[PDB]
RNA sequence: AUUUUGGGCAACAGCAGGUCUGUGAUGCUCCUCAAUGUUCUGGGCGACACGCGCACUACAAUGUCAGUGAGAACAAGAGUCCGAGCGGCACUUCACAAUGUCGCUCCCGCUUGAUCAAAAGAGCGGGGAAACCACGGAAUCACGUAGACCCACUUGGGACCGAGUAUUGCAAUUAUUGGUCGCGCAACGAGGAAUGUCUCGUAGGCGCAGCUCAUCAAACUGUGCCGAUUACGUCCCUGCC
């Protein structure tokens, strides 16, 4: 067919939510003409925050660090666009950015 | 030194006679000392105080391109010499 | 087969290829220059007066290897660290005029080519000549083995 | 009438100053100061330059014309405002300076006294420690 | 330089953690890591 | 190194062009001499005249001296560039100068008193005795301990 | 191969600590505008006899200089919002100015190819949205090899600084920073009585991310590159159960 490399890219505030996302859509889309070369996942980006705590005035001027790693999953499909759009009818949660792109 | 300080609590070291110069004795001596040791190093030239291990070493190289001493490592810098045969 | 630029020590070879541009009188300095700071990092600068050849040798060394190496790359291969003063011990600055000269000159020397009008990559001829040079220098050493095998 | 200042600011005397624009007059000066004007446009002085100019008018043989207060700190001294008298704010004071010619071409920042003098000094009034309570 | 930040939680120049388009006081930041998703790394 | 045996090329220590020139030196800083302030090796001017390690300062040839004396005072006559030129806009010539010797001293007095004379914190800070920054200025002055000390009583 | 690794978490009381410098948590307690509100302006906290506390650097061949080395960590970056820049439109308008609109480019953040310059610096066209895709197939610091210094302040060292150019910022004038070339022999030859930390690819050195950030850290918080005594006990000392 005239495939579309569909890239459905899924970046998520945790790995957790998105894999669930990823999988189910793909399962849904697949079945059957949706044809996918397995999901590759780009580097987990990390956000660091160290803070000066305490308003010691006096007492230890010691400081504390919170982090948010952000997880990227990509699957590419050589698939039908309308079918893609047919399956694309999922309202999906937050914490899981899912982008879909049609390059080749 | 010109420096007012620049020297510690215990450390003490005396002077050498090695120099930039050009000297009849040095040159001539060098010719007679560069054969002399069985091993010849730039450092021993320095140690016989006439010319330091630096340019004396050049003295050795420029006596050893005259073969007077045998350049050992198969390259430069930390080459060394033995007296020639 | 043999030893090309991929196989040869510039320690003999750039020191000779420097001379290939010297000895032959092919390119030398540009009009704007011939004094040479090390680069923005230092006064004391090229004891070797042949720096620009050496440079060319080295820009050339770059250009066959990293085909398509832009202006900004040449700044980086330039390298160095700086002891500023009672201050940090941190890395140094690459003077671009001359960088740009080197780029202008090896392409005029036709050893460099401005790949895709940009990042330089070698002339064919350059590298055969380099390999040729490599062999000539290689064999007669002031080290150990084989001018007598 | 009045006297003289034998002076040369970049090879120029006050007349040679006078046949420049404050632009070209600054060309003589180093990169920031020349930049400063470049970066600028007009003067930040419209009224100020008139208060100067008027007072520049007022001059008599002895004595003086009055002083223009401003909080300024970057004026280039040009003959056009010369012989005027300037109140320079610093919080504490609008410090007063006549600009004769042997000041000309210099920047105001070169005459703005921005500080109090500690330098292990002494009390002048009735001070004792630091003002830290 | 200390006068143009004006903490969007707090109008503050002081006390505000300057980090990645945020403009919260240090306390406010300490309060917020959960809804955002920052968990201790060290 | 050479096998030269020479004593008249082992040379020393001569004061020329109102400078000092020591023996030895890779050659440069003998040429660097006389301060007050930059007097005028340029490194480059001298290096450009055709002087080097191949003579050191120690070789000390007269010929050389003449050549230096010649190159230095019209540096950019020798094309030895003007973009560096320790002085570049005077203000009485309003110009350029490869400044030399005691005329730099002269230049120092005149310019420093006026530069200092029209006053300002910044001005006084370099002037009276300070490093022209360091925020916390007292700490600097370390073991020179006495910036000068002042009282008007 | 040991409570395996570094953390994170972590009891219970306790400490008018500190916490008015977050707090749109606040007692009680003040001014409220001829206020100490608020803006604005301008200043200051950054002022040098000195006493310190950290840091940083040098004093140097174990080095410095000139050059040469096919060394990657770890990890950044393109906001929104219908007179910013640009543009179109609108109308005013003898011409200007004007205003207004719309649109773009969005008040356009990283930035690449590269020309012309001593030099830093000036730039068409490009490119990249956190992008493993452009700034990332190069390019991380002390390596290792060829050359000045025949080890003496050599100038070790640069405090110190002078014109000079570029950039930040409304503003630097309590030099914003760079740049440049001269330029230094300041102290400083490794530091007393004292004294600080520390027992594994790590000490430690060595360097680099990352942000404070208009503009600026020796800080901050990481990254790396390189790379080790004996201690492994003892419980003395000095201290905790």
């Amino acid at each position: 067919q005239e495939t579309q490399r569909v890239l459905v890219k899924m970046t998520s505030r945790n790995a957790k939510a998105v894999e669930n996302v990823m999988t189910e859509l793909l399962l849904h889309a697949r079945n059957e003409k949706v044809v996918l070369r397995g999901p590759v996942r780009l580097p987990t980006r990390t956000l660091k925050v160290t803070t000066r705590k305490t308003p010691c005035g006096n007492g230890t001027n010691t400081w504390d660090t919170y982090e948010l790693k952000i997880y990227k999953r990509l699957v590419e499909l050589r698939a039908p666009t309308e079918l893609v759009k047919k399956i694309t009818s999922f309202p999906i949660d937050a914490g899981v950015d899912v982008a879909i792109t049609i390059p080749h | 030194k010109k420096a007012a300080k620049k020297w510690s609590k215990g450390r003490t070291r005396e002077a050498l006679q090695n120099a930039v110069m050009f000297d009849k004795e040095t040159m001539d001596k060098l010719m007679k000392e560069v054969p002399k040791y069985k091993v010849i190093t730039p450092s021993i030239i320095s140690d016989r105080l006439k010319i330091s291990v630096a340019l004396a070493g050049k003295g050795l190289q420029h006596l050893c391109r005259q073969g007077l001493i045998r350049l050992v490592s198969c390259s430069s810098k930390f080459r060394v010499y033995t007296r020639a045969a | 087969k043999g030893a090309t630029l991929r196989d040869v020590h510039p320690w003999r070879w750039v020191k000779i290829c420097s001379q290939h541009f010297k000895q032959e009188g092919k390119m030398m300095v540009p009009n704007c220059a011939e004094i040479v700071k090390t680069s923005h990092g230092r006064e004391r600068a090229p004891q070797n007066p042949d720096w620009y050849y050496i440079r060319c040798a080295a820009v050339l060394r770059a250009v066959y290897l990293r085909p398509g190496v832009g202006y900004g790359g040449l700044s980086k291969r330039f390298s160095s660290k700086k002891n500023r003063g009672s201050r940090p011990e941190i890395t140094t600055r690459a003077s671009k005029g001359l960088l740009h000269w080197c780029c202008k000159s090896l392409t005029k020397l036709e050893l460099l080519e401005k790949c895709k009008g940009a990042g330089h990559r070698v002339t064919k001829l350059g590298r055969k000549v380099a390999d040729t040079i490599a062999f000539k220098i290689a064999l007669r050493k002031m080290g150990a083995e084989t001018k007598a095998k | 009438e009045r006297t003289f200042h034998k002076f040369t600011y970049r090879g120029h005397e006050i007349d040679p100053l006078l046949a420049l624009t404050e632009e070209e007059f600054k060309a003589l000066v180093h990169a920031r100061a020349r930049r400063r004007m470049n970066r600028h446009a007009d003067r930040r002085a419209p009224v100020l330059l008139k208060r100067l100019r008027e007072a520049k008018k007022n001059v008599k043989a002895g004595e003086k014309p009055k002083a223009v207060k401003t909080h300024l700190r970057d004026v280039v001294i040009t003959p056009e405002m010369v012989g005027s008298v300037v109140g320079i704010y610093n919080g504490r004071q609008f410090n007063a300076v006549e600009i004769k010619g042997e000041m000309i071409g210099h920047y105001l920042g070169e005459f703005s006294l921005t500080y109090k003098p500690v330098a292990h000094g002494r009390p002048g009034f009735g001070a004792t420690h630091s003002s830290r309570f | 330089g200390k006068g143009s930040r004006h903490c969007v939680i707090c109008s503050n120049q002081k006390a505000v953690i300057r980090k990645y388009e945020l403009n919260v006081c240090r306390q406010c930041f300490r309060e917020n890591a959960a809804n955002i998703g920052f968990s201790k790394l060290r | 190194m050479s096998l030269t045996l020479q004593s008249e090329s082992f040379q020393h220590i001569v004061r020329l062009l109102n400078t000092n020139v020591e023996g030895k030196r890779k050659v440069p800083f003998a040429l660097r001499m006389v301060k007050g302030i930059g007097i005028r090796f340029a490194y480059m001017v001298c290096k450009k005249a055709g002087v080097d390690v191949e003579r050191r300062a120690g070789t000390l040839s007269p010929e050389e001296l003449e050549k230096i004396s010649e190159v230095i005072a019209d540096p950019a006559k020798f094309k030895i560039p003007e973009w560096f030129l320790n002085r570049q806009r005077d203000p009485k010539t309003g110009k350029t100068e490869h400044l030399t010797s005691s005329m730099v001293d002269t230049r120092l007095r005149e310019d420093l008193e006026r530069l200092r004379k029209i006053r300002a914190h910044r001005g006084v800070r370099h002037a009276y005795g300070l490093r022209v920054r360091g925020q916390h200025t007292c700490t600097s002055g370390r073991r020179g301990k006495t910036v000068g000390v002042s009282r008007t009583k």
